[PDB]
């Protein structure tokens, strides 16, 4: 139910956060880094999968925002339809007037 | 109408997405901007950072605001019913038309 | 559909159905019909068809409420309306034309056999409750 | 920019939505015979008076 | 503009020419013949919800073995008589025929039993029948000489009942067009008994 | 004589209007107000009883219920006049004190009803319980008085308790009863069922021997308490605690 909802939202931030983070970095160092120390960790063996790579990164970042920002909208407009639908939630006068129709009716029948 | 706390909920929830749009647009900003930072051209680096900063502002203060509608959802709960009275004011109706016909001055 | 149901019993006392839509009602010097038309001068009694369909919506109206009080009274009580009993829509206008009708022949008749022969005879008129 | 174009025109429509629906009213989701999908519909029958 | 399932009837009749030895015509008239009982029974089946006879005036019942319908009317009549109806197949001209099985109709003289064209006439056959069994008992009535014939309405019998020691008057009798029950003008407790003696 | 089959449950009152509002949501019928008083009767122990089969047990003492509906021009004090007279009463009936007092009551001494202990077996899913009902409709004599009339059968009086609440009538000839129970003793008024409101769904059978009919209404009782799911837990009381034979002294309150 709305913790599952609740549950849910956070992986969704916190994956938006690291994808986010994820293409930052991608980006910012996608000029290959080349650094004789053997501590740096930058490998770039096959030259064209390189951007084979590159582009896999872009795809899945795409998606990833995409699908996240859709279904977070579903998601409000979810909760709104929930709102709307499931919060549940003189005598005598008359006596003379229809005397008066009735006299009416039988004078005009 | 709806009673007013519904509509200020839905005021609410309608503020919720358009910050979502503004985030998804200045994401395209940011996006657009690195582009010329990568190309070589340090007029715009001081936008940058502002851009950054509502970015992440507004991903932030959105997400709060959702969890705190959320969080209203958890309270709220404990917080034909018309037709029981339907007939009722559909007989109060007919007999108003009555006198409308019974007074020929008011037939104007 | 009421007013269909309810008439149908009323054929030996001269009211008779047309059609699916159309009701007929007979008086020694009237006529009444009652018909559902789909869309596709001011007489005399104009304002007598109009006071005869909101009396009409009335009844139908107190037959409903009494329903409902029936429902409400006790859960056992099977609500199957009884067409000689719970319906009664045309029965009361009818009865009241047709008693007016016999009030004025037993005035005539009362007048010509009484008043006309005995002078002096005093007629006081009421109503019992 | 096309999710820009397409997510206003939802929010067009969406208020469209809000700012055209009143109200007490016996309202639901249907599943259309045809359609198959959910609907919005409204009880307006005497049935419970 | 029925949707013909075309290609099932190509195979079928493929099928029976290969077989054939006239079975195609055969097998295409009884199946003319059951499609028209089965309109005919679902008009039934629509006008009995909201038409005049609903209330156990008429009573279907429909065998797509035999292809025929029973129709049985005026359950609530006695006078030696029992309203029966057989719509069935005619062996001479293969063609779907109505029949009124009444004895009372067998000996009635320039008057017709079978009728044709159902589809587009039910409803006035219906009608047909209805008066002119009304009309048989009428004239079984004026037969009898009990009731004495009016002039002026051919439908309304006039009995002679004294209403005083010498008033000598005449009360109209009329037979209901629909179940068949005989009832008065302005019928009196007594008269109202009796009558319902009479049905 | 009746077989009743019911489900029983209890609810705290802070919870109550809420209730009252779900309720009228399902059964689409607004509550009735009502009220009772119940007198509880058991066999004179002055008598001895040696009738009692002890060698066979071909039956065994019982008690009896008188009950009578009372007016609430007796149960509304003066400072409730000026509301209409409706369910929303029943928020202000939360204290020990009610305005009927111990001489009231006296000074009014109905339907008689006498019960027996619910089918055993477990494979029953609703109380089943047998009661035997007849109405008492006037009386005369030097001595015509309720309490006289029960001496003269050989019986006394016990105790009594005046109960207070609502009713919902639906479908199928289900009756669903909100309850406050007061016990009264000359010593003062005692609300057993404090901070609460007791909650009882039941239906009657008149035959016993039908058991299509009693399939139908084992059928609608668990239904209506699936519908409740989540809300309110209806359950099955103890048989043990619904025995009203002399022998053995308890009451479901």
């Amino acid at each position: 139910m709305s913790n599952q909802a609740l549950y849910e939202k956070l992986e969704q931030t916190r994956t938006i956060l690291s994808v986010k983070l994820a293409e930052l970095i991608n980006m910012t160092t996608i000029a290959d880094r080349n650094d004789d120390d053997e501590g740096s960790f930058a490998q770039e063996n096959s030259e064209l999968a390189v951007a084979t790579t590159s582009v896999m990164m872009v795809n899945n970042q795409t998606m990833q925002l995409i699908k996240n920002v859709q279904d977070l909208l579903i998601l409000t407009r979810s909760i709104k339809e929930k709102w709307l639908l499931n919060q549940i939630p003189d005598e005598k006068q008359i006596e003379e007037l229809l005397d008066n129709c009735i006299e009416t009716f039988v004078a005009e029948k | 109408m709806q009673p007013p706390y519904i509509q200020e909920r839905l005021k609410s929830l309608n503020d919720i997405e358009t910050q979502l749009c503004s985030m998804l647009q200045e994401a395209s900003q940011v996006t657009f901007i690195f582009g010329e930072l990568k190309r070589g051209n340090e007029s715009v680096k001081p936008q940058f950072e502002n851009h950054v900063k509502q970015f992440y502002e507004r991903l932030d203060k959105s997400t709060t605001q959702l969890r705190k509608e959320i969080q209203l959802l958890d309270e709220n709960v404990g917080t034909n019913k018309k037709a029981l009275g339907q007939d009722t004011e559909k007989m109060e109706e007919q007999l108003d038309l009555l006198s409308a016909i019974l007074d020929p001055s008011k037939s104007k | 559909y009421q007013i269909k149901k309810e008439c149908a019993l009323l054929i030996s006392y001269g009211v008779s159905i047309e059609n699916e839509n159309k009701v007929i009602i007979e008086l020694p010097n009237e006529k009444f019909e009652i018909e559902l038309l789909s869309l596709d001068l001011p007489k005399i009694n104009d304002k007598r068809a109009n006071l005869m369909l909101v009396m009409l919506r009335l009844l139908l109206v107190v037959i409903f409420k009494k329903t409902l009080r029936s429902r409400i009274s006790s859960p056992h009580g099977l609500i199957n309306l009884n067409v000689d009993d719970d319906i009664l829509i045309i029965r009361p206008i009818l009865g009241k034309v047709r008693f007016a009708n016999y009030k004025l022949l037993l005035k005539k008749i009362i007048k010509d056999y009484v008043l006309d022969i005995v002078p002096g005879s005093s007629i006081t008129e009421t109503e019992v409750e | 920019n096309k999710l820009s174009s397409i997510l206003q025109n939802e929010h067009d429509y969406w208020n469209k939505i809000m700012q055209s629906i009143s109200n007490k009213d016996v309202i639901f989701k249907i599943r259309d015979r045809t359609s198959g999908q959910k609907l919005l519909a409204i009880k307006y029958g005497y049935e419970d008076s | 503009n029925l949707p013909l399932n075309k290609p099932r009837l190509e195979k079928l009749i493929n099928e029976i020419l290969l077989k054939s030895n006239l079975s195609l015509y055969n097998f295409l008239h009884k199946y003319v013949l059951t499609l028209q009982l089965y309109m005919v029974h679902r008009e039934f089946l629509k006008l009995a919800n909201g038409g005049k006879f609903s209330k156990s005036n008429l009573i279907h019942n429909y065998d797509s073995k035999k292809s025929t319908i029973t129709v049985r009317y005026w359950l609530n009549g006695k006078m030696d008589s029992k309203g029966k109806i057989t719509i069935g197949i005619q062996r001479t001209t293969e063609s779907l025929i109505l029949k009124w099985d009444n004895q009372s109709a067998s000996r009635a003289k320039n008057m017709p039993v079978i009728y044709n064209n159902i589809v587009s006439n039910i409803e006035g056959i219906l009608d047909e029948i209805m008066f002119n069994h009304a009309r048989i008992i009428r004239s079984e009535l004026l037969a009898r000489d009990i009731f004495q014939e009016d002039e002026e309405n051919s439908d309304v019998l006039l009995f002679q009942l004294p209403t005083t020691c010498v008033s000598m008057a005449p009360i109209q009798l009329k037979i209901d067009l629909l179940s068949g029950q005989f009832y008065f003008r302005n019928p009196t407790p007594l008269l109202s008994n009796y009558a319902s003696k009479i049905n | 004589m009746v077989q009743q089959l019911s489900l029983f449950g209890s609810i705290g009152d802070d919870g109550y209007d809420l209730l009252i509002s779900t309720l009228t949501t399902i059964s689409g019928n607004p509550p009735l107000l009502y009220n009772s008083l119940c007198t509880v009767w058991k066999p004179n122990p002055s008598y001895d009883v040696e009738n009692v089969n002890s060698r066979n047990q071909l039956v065994e003492p019982n008690r009896i219920k008188l009950s009578k509906e009372v007016p609430f021009s007796y149960l509304i004090d003066e400072t409730m006049m000026d509301k209409p007279l409706n369910f929303r009463i029943l928020k202000s009936f939360t204290n020990d004190k009610i305005p009927l007092n111990y001489a009231m009551t006296r000074n009014i001494l109905w339907s008689l009803q006498i019960s027996d202990i619910p089918a055993a077996g477990n494979n029953r899913s609703v109380s089943m319980q047998t009661i035997a009902e007849t109405i008492i409709l006037s009386s005369a004599g030097k001595n015509s008085s309720v309490s006289s009339l029960m001496n003269g059968l050989g019986y006394v009086f016990e105790f009594q308790y005046l109960t207070i609440g609502v009713k919902f009538f639906m479908k199928h000839g289900l009756i669903l009863e909100l309850q406050k129970i007061w016990q009264i003793e000359e010593a003062g008024n005692s609300q057993i069922t404090s901070g609460g409101f007791l909650l009882k769904a039941y239906i009657n059978v008149s035959r016993g021997t039908d058991i299509d009919r009693i399939n139908y209404t084992e059928t609608a009782l668990m239904n209506l308490k699936k519908e409740l799911q989540g809300y309110i837990e209806l359950s099955v009381p103890d048989r043990q605690s619904m025995d009203s034979r002399v022998a053995h002294g308890n009451i479901l309150i």
